[PDB]
């Protein structure tokens, strides 16, 4: 039929902010996995569930692709079973993850000098997230009794705090672009499949 | 619902956040100054450290409303402790609206400070580029004489008032700090606690400084009188065979380090010093080489290799491009990973020594960058410059030398160079260890006003007599302040740092060149290749300021307390050669003139 918008995904000019992670729906279509395990630009590609490269003989109900930007050091906390406060307040997957997770360095594009700090992350969370759950409040994170009169205090901050991404950092600290692939084996229809 | 810890401990999740992030933005100001100097980058510069300081105040404050005697978890109580233990601005603002003022004005006295030639009054000189030449480099009694006095008399008489304001202020901000006085304060860096007897309180590093120093006495007072018998046929009809040491006639401007007495005390003058500086200029080394060299000793023990960002950010080579620039090598951590070095490296031995010290710099900033930022240091203020040293003192040795291919793989080792290099170690080691404690001593004493301002001089110089060996050139009444003379003392600045170091490095490396199984004397090992080393090595230096100093000594050297044995062994070939050499002759110094 069609070929799978996958481009437009990776390839995309501007991306999100890991708490504000994007969603899109790869609706009917066939797209080739290949082009994405032969490229070398991938800093870490790790598939859950499923086989790689038989990826292309395959089909699935859904797929959805998730798009944050993250640290060097936090890329491996998008990964099935992980702690962290990317894994616990901002994006967590399953336990039971089914799908692959491609990222690779950007300080090309998301690291300017003095510092982009447009993309953000959430340091505190009153409970973690559920797989897939998203959070996107600006509500001041009151610790203790007293309460935060929608000001920031004493045990009372804002939940939010910007990367830094200057180009002299270091690798961990150095921005990472992620795209998570979340493959749909179900009973239903399967609409996007490779080299049947 | 949510305990005193629990809360701190968010506390301190937020702090470390914009603590790093304007630490960072901090550092890379100060890099583009230091890099590049221009009007533009010092305001920047300036700027930044303003909003530094403001954060810091605020964030230690915050600290102190969260009980110490709540926090449990012995790690984040050392982070809490450091935050709110933070109050040399703790007072009247009027206090630190001017009593900072006479700290700024003790520093611009010294480094404005200006002596005339009486002979040439006219030829008023700097102390910087125009004394401690004539310090290093004259042998003119009359000429060091008069550099001597004039410096600690134009600036030290007008030192003197200031420095007794200081002490008044300072321990008042001690009082206030639940500190005895400035002495308390500042040895507070070695105070550790946790675990069973790994705690160290502030009123053992007096007994084991002195008890340390006790060792040390013999070998130092065999050291004294070689020198002082070979300055004797420098300085005939000066020096007593039997007395103490003209203050002027030693290696600086103080005799805190007798590295320039070597021309006038070589052991054997025939037998030229080993200096791979030809070997590099011939083989047409650069400074990248010099560095790439360096990374490899580390590889070679099992550290990690430089990042890149250090390849790409580091200022290496002075600028030919124009900006001016601060020469003097410094080891950057500016907090994101990104490591740099800023050094003006040339093509000389010296420069090769010290790019692996700093690189030990570098290293141990890279391995404890996995730990919180209020925990991202060396043990205690000792522990950075003893790792640069010990990478430094491997790779001198002939052995090193010779594997990097600087030295003619058929090099012999005289008993006699061997000689002339361990005297030199011992003029600027051994030498500056009793004119350490002294200085130490004697501050520490005016602080607890041990020393009444009337007999502070009159302390000063007998300490020194007793002590150092060395006596007064003239004789100097409560008008004058010669401790201030020292950038160290006249800018506020700890000075026991830097015996605890000396102490602390030989036991390192007994440690290290004990585990690569080396025999033979120490002072002719290289750790290089012995990943053995490089475990225990690496093993303390993650641990930061995480666990009590005295932890990460025991993980390395197997003790927990200074251990002045290993330096002893460093230097006992040199220790026997001095014995015999001062078999006719008096040892000690008659304590007066
Ligand atoms: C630490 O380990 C390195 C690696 O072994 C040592 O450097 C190596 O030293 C040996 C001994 O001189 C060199 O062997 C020589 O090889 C050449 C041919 O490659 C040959 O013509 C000579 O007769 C001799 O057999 C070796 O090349 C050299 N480097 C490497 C990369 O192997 C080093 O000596 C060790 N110790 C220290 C203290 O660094
Ligand atoms: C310098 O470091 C790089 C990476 O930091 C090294 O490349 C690694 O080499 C080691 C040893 O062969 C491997 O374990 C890694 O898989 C390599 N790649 C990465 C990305 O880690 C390089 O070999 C090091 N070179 C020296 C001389 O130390
Ligand atoms: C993004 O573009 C590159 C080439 O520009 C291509 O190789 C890659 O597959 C693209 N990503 C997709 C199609 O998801
Ligand atoms: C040094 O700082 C000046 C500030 O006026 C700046 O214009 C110049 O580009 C800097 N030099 C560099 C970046 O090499
Ligand atoms: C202290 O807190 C840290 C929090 O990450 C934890 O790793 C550690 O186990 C706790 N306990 C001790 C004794 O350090
Ligand atoms: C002593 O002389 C050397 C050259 O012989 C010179 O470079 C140095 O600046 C002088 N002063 C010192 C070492 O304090
Ligand atoms: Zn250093």
């Amino acid at each position: 039929t069609n070929l799978c918008p996958f481009g437009e995904v990776f390839n995309a000019t501007r991306f999100a902010s890991v708490y504000a992670w994007n969603r899109k729906r790869i609706s009917n279509c066939v797209a080739d996995y290949s082009v994405l395990y032969n490229s070398t630009s991938f800093s870490t590609f790790k598939c859950y569930g499923v086989s790689p490269t038989k990826l292309n003989d395959l089909c699935f109900t859904n797929v959805y692709a998730d798009s944050f930007v993250i640290r060097g050091d936090e890329v491996r906390q998008i990964a099935p079973g992980q702690t962290g406060k990317i894994a616990d307040y901002n994006y967590k997957l399953p336990d039971d993850f089914t799908g692959c997770v491609i990222a690779w360095n950007s300080n090309n594009l998301d690291s300017k000098v003095g510092g982009n700090y447009n993309y953000l992350y959430r340091l505190f969370r009153k409970s973690n997230l559920k797989p897939f759950e998203r959070d996107i409040s600006t509500e001041i994170y009151q610790a203790g009794s007293t309460p935060c009169n929608g000001v920031e205090g004493f045990n009372c901050y804002f939940p939010l705090q910007s990367y830094g991404f200057q180009p002299t950092n270091g690798v961990g600290y150095q921005p990472y672009r992620v795209v998570v692939l979340s493959f749909e084996l179900l009973h239903a229809p399967a609409t996007v499949c490779g080299p049947h | 619902p949510s305990t005193i810890e629990e809360l701190a401990k968010t506390f301190l999740d937020k702090f470390n956040q914009e603590a790093e992030d304007l630490d960072h933005q901090r550092s890379l100001a100060a890099w583009n100054y230091n890099t590049n100097i221009t009007k533009e980058n010092t305001e920047k510069m300036n700027e930044a450290e303003a909003k530094w300081s403001a954060f810091y105040e605020e964030q230690s404050k915050l600290a102190k409303d969260y009980p110490l005697q709540e926090i449990q978890n012995f790690t984040l109580k050392r982070q809490l402790q450091a935050l709110q233990q933070s109050g040399s601005s703790a007072l009247s603002a009027n206090k630190r609206e001017q009593l900072n003022t006479i700290l700024n004005t003790m520093s611009t006295i010294y480094s404005t400070g200006k002596v005339c030639n009486p002979k040439k009054p006219q030829e008023c000189l700097l102390l910087e580029p125009g004394l401690d030449e004539i310090m290093a480099n004259s042998t003119d009694y009359s000429e060091r004489l008069w550099v001597w006095e004039g410096w600690r008399s134009e600036v030290g008489k007008q030192l003197r008032p200031l420095y007794e304001e200081y002490v008044v202020l300072k321990n008042e901000m001690a009082r206030a700090n639940n500190y005895e006085d400035y002495g308390d304060y500042w040895r507070g860096d070695y105070e550790a606690e946790g675990a069973d007897g790994y705690g160290y309180n502030r009123n053992q590093l007096i007994e084991d400084v002195e008890r340390t120093f006790a060792e040390i006495k013999p070998l130092y007072e065999h050291l004294h009188a070689y020198v002082r018998a070979k300055l004797m046929n420098t300085y005939p009809s000066y020096i007593s065979p039997t007395g103490c040491l003209p203050a002027h006639l030693l290696g600086d401007m103080w005799g805190r380090f007798w590295t320039n007495l070597y021309s006038l005390t070589v052991p054997f003058p025939e037998k030229p010093n080993i200096d791979v500086t030809d070997a590099m200029i011939n083989q047409n080394w650069n400074a990248v080489r010099i560095f790439k060299e360096a990374e490899k000793f580390f590889v070679s023990v099992g550290l990690p290799n430089m990042t890149q960002g250090f390849w790409e950010n580091s200022m290496l080579t002075e600028p030919t491009d124009g900006r001016k620039v601060v020469c003097h090598p410094t080891a950057w951590d500016l907090q994101k990973g990104d490591f740099r070095i800023k050094m003006c490296t040339k093509v000389t031995m010296d420069n090769f020594l010290t790019a692996h010290h700093e690189m030990g710099h570098i290293q141990y900033d890279m391995a404890y960058a996995m730990q919180p930022y209020l925990l991202r240091n060396g043990a205690n203020e000792g522990f950075h410059e003893a790792v640069g040293e010990i990478m430094s003192l491997s790779a001198s040795t002939p052995k090193h030398l010779k594997s990097i291919g600087l030295l003619p793989s058929d090099f012999r080792e005289d008993n006699e160079t061997e000689i002339n290099f361990l005297l030199k170690q011992a003029l600027t080691i051994v030498g500056t260890l009793p004119f350490t404690y002294m200085l130490e001593k004697w501050r520490w004493m005016v602080f607890k006003g041990e020393i009444p301002k009337d007999q502070w001089m009159k302390k000063w110089w007998e300490m020194k007599r007793e002590i150092v060996g060395v006596m007064e050139p003239v004789p100097h009444d409560e008008t004058y302040c010669d401790p201030a003379a020292l950038y160290h003392v006249s800018n506020d600045f700890s000075f026991i740092r830097y015996y605890t170091r000396t102490i602390y490095q030989f036991q390192f490396q007994e440690a290290l060149c004990q585990a690569a199984k080396h025999e033979g004397p120490l002072h002719k090992c290289d750790i290089s290749n012995s990943t053995e080393a490089g475990q225990k090595l690496l093993n303390m230096l993650r641990l930061g300021k995480s666990k009590p100093w005295t932890l990460a000594l025991e993980n390395v050297v197997g003790a927990r307390n200074m251990d002045v044995r290993p330096l002893l062994n460093y230097f006992e070939p040199l220790f026997g050669w001095l014995k015999d050499q001062n078999r006719n002759s008096f040892v000690g110094w008659n304590t007066d003139w």
